């Protein structure tokens, strides 16, 4: 693992002292051998799971997204080219190091086994995005933005780690696999409940319900494209992958520790997914998307059926791809006019001719057009929750049809109208934003073709 | 203030702390403490202006109590057993007056209103000694005899300090004042830990230390007493934010700094002794340190305030006052976490 | 002795209100003569008239707010006979943060306390039954 | 104690009068030495909740 | 522009709240959920008590 | 005397980078790093990346077992087929080893 | 060209080889006392 | 080096301050014989003057001594000012702000010139004069009251610190005089000052500059022809006596916590560069940001002074 | 023996209640203070001649020196403070409080 | 447009001595800047 | 969804600070604290023996 | 010269390997159970050294 | 804590009985770190005093990594050391006092009754 | 190389760790009964010294 993680904490002194002419085109060239590099950890030709050590592991729920992070690590670098271009060296030189931070912190916890190395790893992911949001936005309310993200994850983080400290006294250890192997069963009492509680309440504060999914918004709208994608792509993704991981120990109470929340999700991605109609702000709309396709994961995670697992890790993966995607779309029609709003630039596709077939194939996985492993997670999931009771397709439908309905409003208010005529500062296209466009679609092909590699745990 | 008074002021601060920590004897360490106080005095009276004069009076005055206390406790020791020491058959009375004289004297709640006042009356060469080496000689005397404590009031008392210290921080933008109720704080969380594992009280002590001593340097660079008086390093000199912001988050204790470490193993300590709702209550208040710690932030680094024009003329010049420990105390706090089972 | 506070644990939740409202009672006039104390000795007023009609105030209020809700922990536990289970206290201490509220006028500072006051009452419960003891001592 | 400089150094400054029974300088004897010297000699050897 | 401050962020601030509105909100809140949740409960109950008899009719259930 | 606005540059201009270097291709303004840098781009991620991550994927053998699986169900089969054994007895362990109360 | 070379306009060389010496000392301070401790705990535990 | 340490190795100030070793001023109003007074001032009594500090006297002072551009100096203009006072733009104030903090730093450096050699200094306009303007400019009406009132809080602060000086002489010309002096030297922008301005300018040193100054030091009004002829003046100064004043109320340790405190180039203007928002000197993020930047691009300036490679150092790898 | 010892724990209890409540004055601050040290002195010099102890004494007046020098730092302190407003009043100390 | 940076309005809410003036009580006045008192 | 947990904290907390910094610099009152805490700890430790 | 300049891509080489390498001290660490297991029991056959 | 075990030799920093213990190879994570942390110091105090970084202060830089390396040697050995004493102590008492330590040898999954959780 | 390797380096990495966890959950034991009955060498609180005291005649044989 070290293999992967030294040369990322290499590109960190390579960027401080490049050179200015040349640390950009470096420091990009070398993520993407280290992206290369991270696919060592797909050599799983039988079922005993790697170990490196008592410190590190691997496994197939989380090798997708440490690849997946590698791999948008250099994007947000691309994305983060043109603006930030009339400020300071040191400056672009500090963006690119805390994006480094993230991705090595990312992978550390996605690999690691104790939950609380995780657990330091998922609240020092917090500096580097607090960071990259107030220091670089381009509004003021960026700085509320700010504090409620930092202060839903941290309230999140304590009952977490007092419930660590109760398990790694009650049971002898941590290190996951053996809280496995010497699991029990708990007497099923207040206590207990609480407990539960306290494991999950922080993992579901990032992972946005309905309840508490305001600082997903804000965060998405005054933050730069960086922070935007790391946050749609993995900082949620967090959530999931530890609830997965220590889920593993709660049985029996998550059946009757579920009803509220899942009830909750449900009822937020529909509420959700029709603000997403009447949402102006494009960058809102689609964290309100996102909102509605984390209810279906974690609706899917609860009732802990293989199914649903892997039809999580599905859409997991990508939701992440496609948000990412979109929102680099967003930016890019952001950049030449300066203002999210939807309504104003309209009835493009007359000067961007191509650009469109990458707004298009991005609908597309929204709404769940097949070939795509979108609609592959989506319906296992819907059919985990049909199994789990017969009176939820009716919520999977209502989803379905309003999501079919805002992506296609989306694509129609900005690249189906008649071109306005005071928007003369319409900069054709970029090499570099088309290169994002296509690094960010082809993996949805190539894994739409085999995606035996993103199932999960049960496959 | 001519150098032969300085030096034996400064002698005798670095001795009544010494003398109460390495003697035996209860009238010993009542000795030191009054060292510590009467040398002090001046220390923050030099100035002699009316303010320096009001914070003079209120510490001399609480500190005098506290000490007559003490000695009150002392003397019912002897008149009950003998000796000059504590043992463990004492009425707990004692314990609890001695502990009620102590915390007066340290700063904890509901005995710290007169804590702010006097770190605000205080320029900050002097603020930091009251904060960092006047907490130690009554921290030893606990460390001593920690066992007969009373855990009840303890932890009742240091609970209050979080609460209250939190509290006021959220007003107060008088960075010293700050300071102090982070002060207030930490040594909550220091006497919540201490009749379990007194290793802890310490650790917490030189990581309060090692993270107030270089913001008080940073500061005695400028004089720079206020929010919108700092606000203004990135302009006068733009090399302190990269360590001020990470040593605000640290005092905060945020995770992948050092400054969690403490409550983290203390935490550790609270459950294998069934205190986890006390527990839970300072790691759910702690964050509100943490929140006007990420306020200053905002206005050092993260954000570019208004500046005024004679900084050119002030950048023209040059500054060459920050020694290297500094630096040193700065990373030896921030990227030391690795190393904290060669830390306990 | 203790008696006048321990007795509240003698019957379980049940009869005796004539009892456990005394005591809650008892417990308002106390943390409102405390909390008076301090806004007195501290944040003065003009009149010793004005100085004790706010102690009266507290006062009064934290005795009204222990009796309502001891009584309605006393009367649920009767007619809803689920006891032991913290709904009881949960709902004693809503009522009890909305009587705050009614006090006070403010509904906002009603609900408030309300949400707080019933879910500390319910926490209370969990640790009498589970035994999670409060101001332990030291056995590591 | 908290800092055994005094027993680093083999020396003594308080600690030889810290109790009762301790050398008083014409030999004049304190009241309870016996007592004294007996509860030392069995709180001596063991620590604390022992002699308790 | 002023039409996005005022359906973005001019709310709060000029927002009082009232009754019919809090209702609404309490309604919007806590109703549908609590509908559906009792909905699931008795479908759950009634699959637990047939299986318990053990009729249900579960074959080729095999992944789930 | 009525009032004065804190002294500020001014709001930028809306430029054109197409009017100096019709070459672009978004990095820089500076032509032969824009060049360098976007060769470097799809060369390091287009013909290496890609390709042979796709490559070594795709050749990847037997990923979790999905084809030696397949083959010892084949040889199970037919072991079973012919000795006359169901292909699936209902109970896993040995229910002799074990043990149970009343 | 300034017109007030200060302190820092040319080196200190007293303190610059009093660090290099107790740098130097320290480094060879170490290795005889690591290589001492070596040979003692093979000695004492075989 | 001046810490505590050379002091008590023996590097006092008494034992230097040997006679003449005193501070003057030779304040009057604008184009009276200043400059050619005070210096033959200082030939006669081997003193060493301090020219009138204006709007460079740092970038001089600093770096390789050249006037640097306005951007970085004060963003001021005193001929604009001549031509259109009372605009929207506040050259008023953000001129004589900064040319207190350079007449300051003057008068920083000369107490340490003096502290530690007692050769003495002469001075033009000192930061005691520097204010009749600000009240001949309110009198006229060319300035707010809050401007005022952070002046004076500025004065509040750094003035009382330091120490008064010895001498004071104060050349007594009026408008018509003033004006037929100006118009010989020339210039558009001088040439259209107003007669009420100098009117005020006396005014205000005639009725506060005077007493104020009379009870902790010499003072010595002269005219043109008594100042034309000098020699009178070095006479009188010397067979003058220096009571009434504090700088006979210190010694050797006051002197040098003085001495410290001034040495310290950036405690003298900590309480100069203070947060108090006017939109007259109060600049913003962008354009701070944009000239911190280009000054520390400027060669000389990018590292400290010992350290700049470019200009010409070496040895860089070392200290 | 046990009678005015307790007496004595009065007085310094009385002495607590001078010094924690203010009639507008300092001076009876500090000499309230000065009560508690005599009371002390007292009750130690008490004990050790009580249990015959010797070597024990030098305690008293170890701590009557301290206080000595203590209250004379107050009353320097007192001196200075109505020196620079013009009484030794206690509410003219609302500084501080910002 | 440009990154909005604070200006006059955002940081003359700290200037008081203490933020948070939801009371009357909140009307002291500002601390001198080098701890002397008129 | 924010008039209920983030500005009702925002409002509680506020508040609370309102109270714990409405104090005044007189030793008259700090002192009379000072002596219902003292009072208040030996009342507890009598009671709880 | 240039190498000032062009020397900076031999740092990211140089992590790689030294991760293989401390793969490989870890490896090399843990060598209990080489060949104890109770699945991979093998004889040691000749002229074949221990994994 | 433990600073009244059996003849706790007071304000010694390594006994000779912290002779018998390995000592740590040179190559050691932590040493390294602190080196590391030396390095960045001096960085860090270039940086504060506006000189050169990366080219400056070379001798500083040396002194600083070595000071820290000389000290965190002696300071991880005397750690070691309390670990070791620790665990003596704790299996010491162990041996002493067997009973306060039933060796329970659980029972086979066979008769011990897991109790079911569906789904 | 095959997958035994990483079979037997799990099975090294679970010994060590459960051995850890037993180590845990029993110093926890060790060091209540420390504290609760000062059996052992940890938690022996200081008690008064027996050097500084006399055997010698004092004046008077009681006493
Ligand atoms: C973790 C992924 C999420 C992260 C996204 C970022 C990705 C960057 C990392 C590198 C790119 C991802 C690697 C994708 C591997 C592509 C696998 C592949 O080429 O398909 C294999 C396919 C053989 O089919 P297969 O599914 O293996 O077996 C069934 C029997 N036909 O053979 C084919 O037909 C392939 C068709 C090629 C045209
Ligand atoms: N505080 C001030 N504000 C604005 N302008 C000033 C200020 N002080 C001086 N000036 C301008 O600077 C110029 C100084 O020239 P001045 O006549 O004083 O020369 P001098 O030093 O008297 O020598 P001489 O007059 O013999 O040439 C004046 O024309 C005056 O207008």
């Amino acid at each position: 693992m070290l293999k992967i993680i030294l040369p990322s904490l290499m590109l960190l002194p390579l960027t401080w002292l490049s050179s200015p002419k040349k640390t950009w085109t470096n420091v990009t060239s070398y993520s993407f051998l280290i992206s290369l590099t991270s696919l060592t950890l797909l050599w799983q030709t039988d079922e005993n799971y790697k170990n490196f050590s008592n410190m590190f592991s691997s496994d197939p729920l989380s090798t997708p997204l440490i690849i997946l992070t590698a791999w948008l690590l250099p994007l947000m670098l691309m994305a983060s080219q043109n603006h930030l271009k009339k400020d300071n060296n040191v400056l672009q030189k500090l963006y690119i190091s805390m994006l480094i931070s993230l991705q090595i912190l990312l992978i550390m916890t996605f690999s690691a086994t104790e939950l609380i190395m995780f657990y330091i790893l998922f609240e020092a992911t917090l500096i580097p995005t607090l960071i990259i949001i107030t220091r670089w936005g381009n509004q003021t309310e960026r700085l509320n933005a700010g504090i409620y993200f930092l202060f839903y994850t941290l309230i999140g983080s304590i009952p977490l780690l007092i419930a660590l400290i109760l398990i790694q006294n009650h049971v002898g250890t941590l290190n996951l696999m053996i809280l496995s192997f010497t699991t029990h069963t708990l007497d099923a009492s207040w206590s207990n409940n609480l407990l539960w509680l306290a494991c999950m309440m922080a993992f579901l504060i990032k992972m946005p319900l309905y309840g508490v999914h305001l600082w997903l918004p804000k965060a998405h709208v005054e933050a730069p494209i960086a922070g935007s994608m790391i946050l749609a792509a993995i900082l949620l993704k967090l959530g999931s992958y530890g609830m997965i991981r220590i889920s593993i120990i709660l049985d029996p109470l998550t059946k009757y520790m579920a009803y509220p929340f899942i009830l909750l999700s449900l009822w937020g991605m529909i509420m959700t997914s029709s603000i997403c109609l009447r949402q102006t702000d494009l960058k809102s709309l689609i964290a309100y998307s996102s909102v509605s396709h984390m209810a279906l994961v974690i609706a899917s995670i609860m009732i802990q059926t293989p199914w649903s697992f892997m039809g999580a890790t599905m859409l997991m993966i990508a939701h992440g791809l496609t948000s990412s995607l979109l929102f680099c779309l967003a930016n890019s029609n952001y950049e030449r006019i300066h203002s999210r709003t939807m309504i104003m630039a309209r009835g493009l596709q007359m000067v961007f001719p191509l650009m469109a077939t990458w707004w298009l194939m991005a609908s597309l996985a929204n709404l769940a057009l097949p070939p795509s492993i979108n609609l592959m997670g989506e319906l296992f999931i819907t059919m985990s929750l049909f199994s789990w009771s017969n009176f939820t397709i009716i919520l999977m439908g209502i989803n379905i049809i309003i999501t079919g309905m805002y992506s296609m409003y989306m694509i129609i208010t900005t690249q189906r109208g008649k071109l306005t005529n005071h928007m003369i500062n319409l900069q054709p296209s970029h090499t570099r934003e088309l290169t994002l466009m296509a690094l960010h679609m082809i993996p949805l092909i190539l894994l739409t073709t085999s995606p035996k590699l993103i199932t999960g745990l049960t496959m | 203030m001519n150098p032969i008074t300085l030096a034996i002021i400064y002698f005798t601060i670095f001795l009544g702390p010494v003398i109460t920590m390495s003697s035996t004897n209860l009238m010993l360490m009542w000795v030191g403490l009054e060292f510590s106080l009467l040398a002090i005095i001046p220390m923050l009276i030099n100035k002699k202006n009316p303010r320096s004069t009001e914070a003079a009076t209120k510490y001399f005055v609480t500190q005098a109590t506290a000490s007559m206390i003490i000695l009150l406790a002392i003397v019912l020791n002897y008149k009950q057993l003998g000796t000059w020491m504590f043992q463990q058959q004492t009425n707990g009375l004692i314990l609890n007056m001695t502990l009620m004289a102590l915390s007066m004297k340290l700063g904890l709640a509901p005995f710290h209103f007169w804590l702010p006042e006097v770190t605000q009356g205080i320029p900050l060469h002097m603020g930091l000694i009251l904060l960092t080496w006047q907490k130690i000689a009554p921290l030893s005397i606990l460390i001593q005899i920690y066992p007969l404590l009373n855990s009840t009031i303890i932890l009742m008392l240091a609970i209050t300090s979080i609460f209250m210290g939190a509290w006021g921080g959220l007003n107060q933008t008088q960075m010293r004042k700050i300071m102090a109720y982070s002060s207030i704080a930490h040594m909550g969380w220091m006497l919540a830990i201490l009749p379990y594992n007194p290793s802890l009280t310490l650790l917490n002590l030189m990581i309060y230390i090692i993270l107030t001593a270089p913001m008080f340097m940073a500061l005695m660079l400028n004089n720079s007493m206020t929010i919108n008086s700092i606000s203004l390093l990135w302009n006068k000199t733009p090399a302190m934010l990269t360590m001020i912001s990470l040593m605000l988050l640290s005092l905060g204790g945020l995770p992948p700094l050092t400054g969690f470490l403490p409550k983290w193993i203390i935490i550790t300590e609270l459950m294998k002794n069934n205190c986890l709702i006390m527990a839970t209550l300072m790691a759910m208040m702690a964050l509100l340190n943490l929140f006007f710690y990420t306020r200053l932030i905002y206005s050092t680094s993260l954000t570019m305030f208004p500046t005024n024009n004679n900084s050119k003329m002030m950048t023209h010049q040059t500054k060459t006052k920050p020694n290297l420990m500094f630096s040193t105390l700065a990373i030896m706090s921030t990227m030391t976490l690795p190393l904290a089972p060669q830390l306990i | 002795v203790k008696r006048f506070f321990e007795s509240y644990h003698e019957v379980p939740d049940g009869t005796q209100c004539h009892r456990k409202t005394y005591i809650t009672t008892a417990l308002g006039g106390i943390c409102g003569i405390i909390g008076s104390a301090y806004s007195v000795s501290l944040n003065p007023a003009d009149s010793t008239l004005e100085a004790v009609a706010r102690v009266g105030r507290y006062t009064f209020t934290a005795a009204a707010i222990g009796a309502m809700f001891g009584l309605t922990t006393c009367v649920s536990a009767q007619v809803r006979e689920k006891p032991d289970d913290p709904l009881n206290y949960f709902i004693g201490g809503c009522a009890g943060g909305l009587t705050l509220g009614a006090r006070t006028h403010s509904y906002g500072t009603a609900a408030m306390g309300c949400v707080y006051m019933g879910t500390a009452a319910a926490l209370f419960k969990i640790g009498k039954l589970e035994g999670w003891e409060l101001f332990p001592t030291p056995k590591v | 104690p908290f800092l055994d400089i005094q027993k680093k150094l083999g020396i003594s400054l308080d600690r030889h009068f810290m109790f009762l029974s301790a050398e008083q300088p014409y030999k004049n004897a304190a009241r309870c030495h016996a007592f004294e010297k007996e509860w030392i000699e069995c709180a001596h050897g063991i620590g604390g909740t022992r002699a308790k | 522009i002023r039409w996005t401050y005022a359906r973005s962020a001019n709310i709060y601030p000029n927002f009082r709240p009232t009754p019919k509105n809090s209702l609404l909100g309490a309604v919007a809140g806590f109703g549908p959920l609590i509908f559906w949740y009792y909905v699931f409960k008795t479908d759950r109950d009634r699959k637990e008590r047939l299986i318990q008899e053990g009729k249900l009719d579960r074959k080729f259930n095999i992944s789930y | 005397e009525p009032t004065m606005q804190w002294q500020e540059d001014p709001e930028p201009e809306d430029e054109n980078v197409y009017a100096k270097n019709p070459d672009f291709h978004g990095y820089d303004s500076d032509p032969v790093v824009d060049v360098w840098n976007m060769r470097a781009v799809f060369f390091f991620g287009f013909s290496i990346v890609l390709v042979f991550g796709t490559t070594f994927v795709a050749y990847v053998p037997d990923y979790r077992m999905q084809e030696w699986a397949r083959r010892e169900a084949e040889r199970l089969v037919k072991y079973r087929e012919v000795n006359g054994l169901p292909i699936m007895e209902s109970n896993y362990f040995d229910p002799s080893k074990i043990q149970l109360p009343e | 060209f300034y017109v007030r070379e200060p302190v820092n306009a040319k080196p200190n060389w007293l303190a610059v080889g009093l660090s290099v010496g107790a740098s130097v000392f320290m480094w060879i301070y170490l290795i005889q006392t690591h290589n001492e401790d070596v040979l003692e705990y093979k000695r004492r535990n075989g | 080096r001046y810490g505590l340490l050379a002091a008590i190795l023996g590097d006092k100030t008494t034992k230097k301050l040997h006679e003449y070793s005193r501070v003057i001023t030779v304040d009057g109003n604008i184009c009276s014989g200043k400059n050619k007074l005070a210096k033959e001032i200082a030939q006669q009594l081997g003193m060493k003057h301090y020219p009138e500090a204006g709007i460079q006297y740092s970038s001089t002072t600093t770096g390789d001594g050249r006037p640097l551009d306005i951007e970085f100096s004060g963003s001021c203009s005193l001929e604009k000012f001549y031509d259109d006072p009372k605009s929207n733009d506040g050259n008023s104030y953000r001129l004589q702000s900064w040319l207190y903090a350079s007449r300051l730093l003057q008068y920083a450096d000369a107490l340490e010139h003096l502290l530690s050699t007692g050769q003495g200094v002469v001075l033009e306009r000192s930061i005691y004069s520097d204010f009749v303007f600000l009240e001949a400019m309110y009198n006229q009406g060319y300035i707010r009251k809050q401007c005022v009132d952070h002046y004076n809080e500025i004065k509040r602060l750094t003035l009382p610190e330091y120490l008064p000086p010895h001498a004071v002489i104060y050349i007594d010309v009026p408008v018509p005089e003033v004006q037929s002096r100006i118009q010989k030297k020339g210039d558009p922008h001088e040439m259209k000052v107003t007669s009420a301005y100098l009117q005020d300018i006396e005014n205000a040193y005639k009725k506060t500059f005077l007493p104020k100054m009379s009870e902790m030091c010499e003072v010595l009004v002269y005219d043109s022809w008594e100042a034309e002829d000098p020699t009178k003046v070095v006479e009188d100064i010397e067979y003058l006596k220096y009571n009434k004043g504090p700088w006979l109320k210190q010694d050797d340790w006051t002197f040098h916590y003085l001495r410290m405190l001034v040495q310290d180039k950036t405690e003298v203007l900590n309480y100069t560069t203070i947060p108090v928002y006017l939109p007259e000197i109060t600049i913003g993020a962008h354009q701070g940001s944009r000239i911190y930047n280009s000054f520390r691009e400027l060669p000389g300036r990018k590292y400290a002074p010992g350290y700049n490679a470019e200009v010409g150092d070496k040895w860089i790898w070392l200290k | 023996m046990p009678s005015t010892f307790f007496n004595l724990t009065m007085a310094f209890s009385l002495s607590l209640l001078g010094t924690l409540m203010f009639r507008s004055h300092l001076m009876s601050t500090l000499l309230c203070l000065e009560g508690m040290v005599l009371s002390l002195f007292i009750m130690t010099s008490v004990t050790s001649l009580n249990s015959n102890s010797m070597s024990s004494m030098p305690i008293p007046i170890t701590i009557l020196v301290f206080a000595a020098c203590e209250a004379a730092v107050g009353l320097a302190l007192l001196v200075k403070v109505s020196n620079t407003y013009g009484t030794d009043y206690v509410q003219n100390l609302n500084l501080l409080q910002c | 447009a440009r990154q909005w940076q604070p200006d006059i309005e955002w940081a003359e809410q700290f200037s008081g001595a203490v933020m948070y003036p939801s009371k009357e009580t909140a009307h002291w006045k500002p601390p001198p800047w080098n701890d002397v008192d008129i | 969804l924010e008039k209920t947990i983030p500005k009702s904290t925002s409002t509680l907390h506020t508040n609370m600070t309102t109270l714990t910094t409405n104090q005044k610099g007189l030793i008259k009152l700090y002192f009379m604290s000072f002596l219902i805490n003292i009072i208040l700890i030996i009342i507890l430790y009598s009671i709880n023996l | 010269q240039l190498l000032r300049e062009h020397w900076v891509h031999i740092l990211v080489p140089a992590g790689f390997v030294f991760g293989c390498y401390l793969d490989r001290k870890d490896d090399e660490k843990l060598t209990a159970f080489r060949n104890k297991s109770m699945l991979f029991q093998r004889e040691l056959r000749p002229n074949e050294e221990v994994t | 804590m433990m600073n009244g075990r059996p003849g706790h030799e007071p304000l010694k920093f390594l006994p000779d009985e912290a002779r018998s213990l390995p000592p740590p190879k040179l190559n050691d994570p932590r040493l390294v770190y602190m080196g590391l942390l030396g390095y960045c110091t001096g960085l860090m105090d270039n940086m504060l005093r506006m000189r050169p970084v990366m080219r400056a202060g070379l001798h500083r830089q040396l002194l600083f990594v070595t000071s820290f390396v000389f000290a965190g040697y002696f300071y991880l050995k005397r750690q070691n050391y309390l670990y070791a004493v620790k665990d003596h102590d704790m299996f010491g008492y162990i041996k002493l006092h067997p009973e306060d330590f039933p060796e329970k040898e659980k029972k086979t999954y066979a008769e011990i009754l897991e109790p079911f959780h569906p789904v | 190389d095959g997958p035994e390797k990483n079979y037997e380096k799990t099975l090294a990495i679970l010994q060590i760790e459960s051995e850890k966890a037993e180590l845990r959950l029993k110093e926890q034991e060790v060091r209540r009964l420390m504290r609760a009955r000062g059996d052992g060498p940890w938690y022996q609180f200081p008690t008064p010294e027996k050097e500084f005291i006399d055997h010698s005649p004092k004046a008077t044989p009681d006493n």
